[PDB]
């Protein structure tokens, strides 16, 4: 029974099967959010999302980041790319994230509905016969089908490690971004520029010295 | 009161009643710059009463001499 | 500016009230010796003034006619302007608090109804429950709007003790 | 505007269609203040001034008393004056 | 059931499933009393019905060149007089309140009489489309159909003129010159914030 | 069964063998359901069928001088008259959009109430090639290929000029002229380095 703290008590709702069920389950809930089961379903789409999301966020920023910094491309600083591309574009950043919205918010909805009823997208003639496969799988927040076109979900054996990969994954990401943030306000300066200082003297550039982190001291 | 006892009438907590300026804006005061309906000359309402009480209106509420929706702060 | 105001750092009756407060200060210092515990003291409160007259033109502040700061309460005029913080971002801040020790007493109040005894509870507090369900309340927006959809957040009508109508 | 072209009209069209088109609908709703019932069931003086003593028969086939030709007249008359008034406004000076 | 606007929902169960043009679409439930479903079954049709000859009649003026449905009676205000096809009217404003006045009020009081009739036929059928009273269930749920399409695009005139100021044709054009930099994203009025 | 997609892997067992051009490939499982399946193999068709027209056109059309299919619409923006084969044709875009659009619509419209008939016959067959039984088996297999390549190589045609900027006839050129120095590696854009 792997816990995020060994020697803590794991929350009570966190050890039932349905809980246990769940890829990364470490026991962390000191907050106790999860107490609900029906809020645990809930939470855990989020996370999904949030995960999956910050992957494909983070890779956006660190991948071209480092192919900057190689000299295979010339991409702007992540914080500064936005700027740039609405420049040299076809429309304006207020049409431009109308569009967004109703895109997303189309894809959202469909998704959202999932959620209240599982399995409820592939009602007969909802869609113009593309409805079959909508119904999504028996895992709640693992739809497959079109969305696994080289069906990996398929075999029993790999499942529960392939969940485990994404959601240790997704975590790690979702930090990242965390540090991307707070790097830019205390720095000044690129994620990749940033490792590259502390490569150089890691004894002296570093958050207990860039005068922001830690104002006492 | 606090502040005023001890000498720093600047931070003492004044706020704008920002809502019911914003009322007398739209009967033609002109004093807060909203220019909202009849305090802007090219809303339907400046213009269609232009004609018949709003010259003598407008004239009385923008006298600040007189009570008419006097002027209010914090 | 908003509402006829101006920003104070552009005010001029803002830049005198300054001088008024220093030349009041100034007075009383040149009583005393140049390091003497008063004089030290009168020094440290005159670089408190100037700073706070600096951040408050720093801030973007308006000052009235009065040259003294006024604050900004609607929400649209706030985020047009850049005064959110003057009344907007510090409600959202009030709220979490007052929510948080709400619904931490709340969730001791239910705790220890279940005691055999729940009124000795009360007077003599369970500090080991109590700071628990301190810790816990970090998360009551989140805990308070589940309650809320389960419909476990209200008693029912039924349950509640009314008077003759 | 000629005012008897105006009065006259509108006073025209208010009895016509009272007579031809709300007549129904108007004593349908006026038998909604049958199911309450009548207002005093007395033999005083006092109690007598609350009766329908008088009932104004008329002869016209509809039932189109005078009573009735008083209130759709006077909306016409009332929408009359407001029309000339309202055109008389155009082309006033100082007004 | 003509359809599900939310796919994956379920109907409520106070709209009954032949009504024409159910689908399903009741988020706050007015519709639960019979007796006011009743009602606005037939309110329905008939802001259908004006909306789409207020839609074709907008549109008309504006294709032919004789201006835009909001300009139309400046004519009464300016000064002017009425036109029709560009073939002069000899009335004037206050003449035309009375023609219709005492003519919707005929005709609306007989409707009004009717006691809920939407699909009277007879005399408002010459043709017999739906003399079959069999296979009216389609042309009913075409009527209803066009009908709520007509409501949503008058209510886009409106909305569109006094954000932009420009006649529904002409917002047309404008927008196919340059979709992405000429649509409700860029009006200056519609989203505050953009 | 056509054939086989993938050799050495197993075919769905929802596609059944004597569907013209079963190759066993659906690694998305789309047609699963026979209702999707039904209309899906129709539209196949279609969609081959317009293809097949549509890539026909785009070669006649360079092979023949004319311009290529990219830039045949542009006298309508730039502003000038249309041609085909060379002759003047006096319409103009507005008469064009409305002429397709009814002729288009009454067409379409009266295959949707057919109820999904992909090989019709009789009056689109003069000819009869496909009346007997046997002979249809193998002539659909051959339409939907050819179909099927169609859809492909208008693909090429639509990716290519988005790389290239260039007509498929002027590309082939291209390519046979100088096979190491122009294809989609060397455009500068499908490969994103080098
Ligand atoms: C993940 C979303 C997101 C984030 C973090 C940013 C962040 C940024 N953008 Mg970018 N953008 C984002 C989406 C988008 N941007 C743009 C278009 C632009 C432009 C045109 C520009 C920027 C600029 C900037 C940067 C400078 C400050 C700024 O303009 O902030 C304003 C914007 C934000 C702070 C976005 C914040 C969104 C946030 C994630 C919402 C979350 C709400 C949820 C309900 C979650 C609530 C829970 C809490 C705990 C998060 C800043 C780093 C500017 C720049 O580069 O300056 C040098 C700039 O000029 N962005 C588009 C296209 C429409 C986006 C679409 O999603
Ligand atoms: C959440 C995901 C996400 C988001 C929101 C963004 C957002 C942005 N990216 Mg980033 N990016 C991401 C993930 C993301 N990226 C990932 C995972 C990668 C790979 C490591 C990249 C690699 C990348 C590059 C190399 C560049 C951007 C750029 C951009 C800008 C938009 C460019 C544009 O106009 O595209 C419009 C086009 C589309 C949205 C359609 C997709 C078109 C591509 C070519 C399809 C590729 C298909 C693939 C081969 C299979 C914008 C700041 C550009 C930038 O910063 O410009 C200043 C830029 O140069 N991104
Ligand atoms: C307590 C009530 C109250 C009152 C009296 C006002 C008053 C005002 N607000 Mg504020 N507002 C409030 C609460 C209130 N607000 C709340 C709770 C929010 C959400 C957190 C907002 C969000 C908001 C925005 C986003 C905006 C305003 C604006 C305004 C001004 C004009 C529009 C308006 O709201 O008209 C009277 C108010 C009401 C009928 C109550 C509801 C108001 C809604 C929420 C906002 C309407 C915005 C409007 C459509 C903007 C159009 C453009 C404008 C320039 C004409 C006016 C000074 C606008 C501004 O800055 O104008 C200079 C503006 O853009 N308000
Ligand atoms: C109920 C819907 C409705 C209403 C209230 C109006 C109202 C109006 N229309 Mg419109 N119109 C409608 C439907 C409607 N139209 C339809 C369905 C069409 C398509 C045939 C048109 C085609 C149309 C044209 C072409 C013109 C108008 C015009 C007019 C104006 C003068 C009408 C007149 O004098 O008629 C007289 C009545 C009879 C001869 C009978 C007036 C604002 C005129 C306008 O706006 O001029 C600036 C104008 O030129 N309408
Ligand atoms: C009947 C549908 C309809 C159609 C075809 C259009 C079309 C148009 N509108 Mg209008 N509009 C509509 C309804 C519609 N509108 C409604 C209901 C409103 C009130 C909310 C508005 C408010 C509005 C504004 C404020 C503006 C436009 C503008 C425009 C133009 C640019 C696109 C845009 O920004 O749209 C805005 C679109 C929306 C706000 C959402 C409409 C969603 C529709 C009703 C969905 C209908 C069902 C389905 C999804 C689509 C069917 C399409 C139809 C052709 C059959 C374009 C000519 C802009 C313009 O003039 O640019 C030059 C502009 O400034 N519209
Ligand atoms: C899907 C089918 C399709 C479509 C939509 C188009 C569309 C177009 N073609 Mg193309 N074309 C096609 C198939 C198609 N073609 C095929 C299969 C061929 C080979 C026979 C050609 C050969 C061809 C040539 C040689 C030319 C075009 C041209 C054109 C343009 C003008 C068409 C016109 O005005 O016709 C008007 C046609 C008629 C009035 C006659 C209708 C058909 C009769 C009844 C057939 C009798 C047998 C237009 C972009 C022209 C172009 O590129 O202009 C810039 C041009 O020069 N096409
Ligand atoms: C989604 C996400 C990031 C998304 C980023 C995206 C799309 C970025 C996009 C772009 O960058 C590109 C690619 C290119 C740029 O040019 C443009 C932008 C647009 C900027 C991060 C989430 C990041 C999410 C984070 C960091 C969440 C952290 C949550 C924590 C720590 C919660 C902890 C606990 O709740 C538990 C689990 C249990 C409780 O009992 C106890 C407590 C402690 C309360
Ligand atoms: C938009 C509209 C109604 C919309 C209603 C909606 C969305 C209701 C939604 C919901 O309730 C449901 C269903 C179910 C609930 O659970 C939820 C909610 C969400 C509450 C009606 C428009 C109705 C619109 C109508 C009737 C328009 C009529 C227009 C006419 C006659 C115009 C005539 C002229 O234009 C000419 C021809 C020429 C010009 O010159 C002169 C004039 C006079 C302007
Ligand atoms: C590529 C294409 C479709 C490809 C689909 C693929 C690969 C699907 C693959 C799969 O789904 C399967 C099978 C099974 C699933 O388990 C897996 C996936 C992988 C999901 C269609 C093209 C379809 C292409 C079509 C219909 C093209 C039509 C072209 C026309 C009419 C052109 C006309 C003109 O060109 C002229 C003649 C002259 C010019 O001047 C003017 C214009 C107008 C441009
Ligand atoms: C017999 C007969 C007939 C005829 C009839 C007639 C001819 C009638 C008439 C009637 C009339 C002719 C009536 C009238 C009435 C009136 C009235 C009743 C009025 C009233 C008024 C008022 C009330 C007013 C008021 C006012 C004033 C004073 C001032 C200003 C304001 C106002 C306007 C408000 C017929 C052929 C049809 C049929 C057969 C039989
Ligand atoms: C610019 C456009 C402006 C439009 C303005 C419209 C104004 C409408 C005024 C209506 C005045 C009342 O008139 C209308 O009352 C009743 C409907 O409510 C109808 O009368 C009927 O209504 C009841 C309720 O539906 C029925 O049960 C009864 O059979 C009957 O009383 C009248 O026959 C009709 O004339
Ligand atoms: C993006 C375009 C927006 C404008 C509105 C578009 C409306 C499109 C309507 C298409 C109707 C197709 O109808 C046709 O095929 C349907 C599906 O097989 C059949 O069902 C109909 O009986 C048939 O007539």
């Amino acid at each position: 029974r792997q816990s995020w703290l060994p020697g803590s008590q794991i929350p009570a709702h966190l050890d039932t099967p349905a809980a246990q069920a769940l890829a990364g389950n470490f026991g962390f809930d000191p907050l106790g959010l999860g107490k609900d089961p029906v809020a645990l379903r809930w939470y855990q789409q989020a996370e999904l999302i949030h995960c999956r999301t910050a992957m494909a966020g983070v890779a956006g920023i660190l991948i071209p980041g480092l192919l900057t910094k190689a000299g295979a491309l010339n991409v702007p600083e992540w914080y500064d790319a936005g700027k740039v591309a609405i420049e040299n574009s076809f429309a304006p950043w207020g049409s431009l994230l109308a569009v967004q919205l109703f895109l997303c918010g189309f894809v959202e909805a469909k998704r959202w509905q999932d959620i209240r009823k599982p399995g409820s997208q592939g009602e007969p003639g909802s869609f113009l016969g593309f409805e079959a496969s909508l119904k999504g799988t028996s895992e709640l927040g693992y739809p497959g089908g079109p969305f696994d076109p080289l069906g990996l979900s398929k075999e029993a054996d790999k499942w529960a490690d392939w969940k485990l990969k994404e959601v240790k994954n997704g975590r790690l990401a979702m930090l990242a971004f965390l540090g991307f943030v707070a790097q830019k306000y205390a720095t000044g300066a690129g994620p990749v520029d940033n490792l590259a200082a502390h490569l150089k003297d890691p004894w002296h550039v570093n958050y207990a010295t860039n005068g922001v982190s830690l104002p006492f001291l | 009161d606090v502040m005023q006892a001890f000498g720093t009438p600047e931070k003492q907590i004044l706020i704008e009643p920002v809502f019911a300026q914003w009322i007398q804006a739209a009967h033609g005061k002109a004093l807060y710059g909203f220019d909202f309906l009849l305090s802007s000359k090219t809303s339907a309402a400046f213009a269609n009463g232009q004609s018949l009480w709003l010259p003598g209106w407008l004239d009385a509420i923008n006298n600040n001499q007189n009570s008419l929706f006097l002027t209010i702060g914090p | 500016d908003i509402a006829g105001l101006t920003p104070c750092s552009e005010s001029k009756a803002y830049a005198k009230l300054e001088k008024k407060e220093l030349k009041t200060l100034e007075k009383r210092l040149k009583q005393y010796e140049a390091d003497s515990a008063p004089a030290v003291a009168l020094k440290a409160t005159m670089e408190r003034t100037k700073a706070r007259f600096a951040n408050y033109a720093k801030a973007g502040l308006l000052c009235g006619n009065d040259g003294l700061p006024h604050l900004i309460a609607d929400p649209g005029l706030a985020l047009k302007y850049g005064h959110a913080g003057e009344v907007f971002i510090p409600t959202f801040g009030f709220l979490y608090v007052a929510g948080y020790i709400g619904y931490v007493g709340r969730q001791y109040l239910i705790a220890v109804k279940g005691e055999a005894k729940p009124t000795d509870k009360e007077i003599i507090i369970d500090v080991p429950l109590a700071t628990k369900l301190a810790w816990q309340g970090a998360g009551w927006p989140l805990a308070a709007v589940q309650e809320l959809q389960r419909g476990t957040l209200l008693e029912k009508e039924e349950n509640i003790t009314v008077s003759p109508r | 505007l000629d005012p008897q072209i105006v009065i006259s009209g509108s006073t025209a069209a208010f009895l016509a269609i009272g007579r031809f088109v709300f007549l129904g609908y108007q004593r349908r709703e006026a038998n909604f203040d049958s199911t309450v019932g009548p207002k005093t069931t007395g033999a005083t003086y006092f109690d007598d001034l609350q009766k329908n003593s008088t009932i104004f028969a008329t002869n016209d086939p509809a039932g189109f008393n005078i009573i009735d030709v008083a209130g759709w007249g006077a909306l016409g008359h009332a929408v009359g004056f407001a029309v000339l008034a309202i055109n008389s406004l155009q082309g006033a000076n100082l007004s | 059931k003509a359809g599900n606007w939310l796919p994956g929902s379920d109907a409520p169960a106070w709209l009954p499933d032949d009504l024409p043009g159910n689908y399903g679409f009741d988020p706050l439930s007015l519709g639960k009393e019979p007796a006011s479903l009743k009602r606005f079954t037939e309110s329905e049709v008939i802001h259908g019905r004006w909306a789409m000859l207020g839609v074709a009649g907008s549109l008309a003026v504006e294709l032919l060149g004789y201006g835009n449905w909001y300009d139309a009676p400046l004519w009464a205000v300016n000064g002017g007089k009425a036109t029709w096809f560009g073939i002069e009217v000899p009335f004037d404003l206050n003449a035309l309140l009375a023609f219709e006045f005492v003519a919707m009020a005929a005709a609306e009081g007989q409707r009004g009489d009717a006691g809920g009739v939407v699909y009277p036929g007879g005399a408002f059928d010459p043709l017999g489309f739906a003399k079959d009273s069999s296979k009216s269930g389609e042309l009913k749920l075409k009527e209803i159909k066009n009908g709520r399409l007509a409501m949503v695009a008058f209510l886009g005139f409106v909305a569109q003129h006094a954000a932009t100021g420009k006649g529904p044709i002409a917002a047309l054009g404008e927008h196919l010159a340059n979709p992405w930099g000429a649509n409700f994203a860029t009006n200056g009025i519609s989203v505050p914030f953009f």
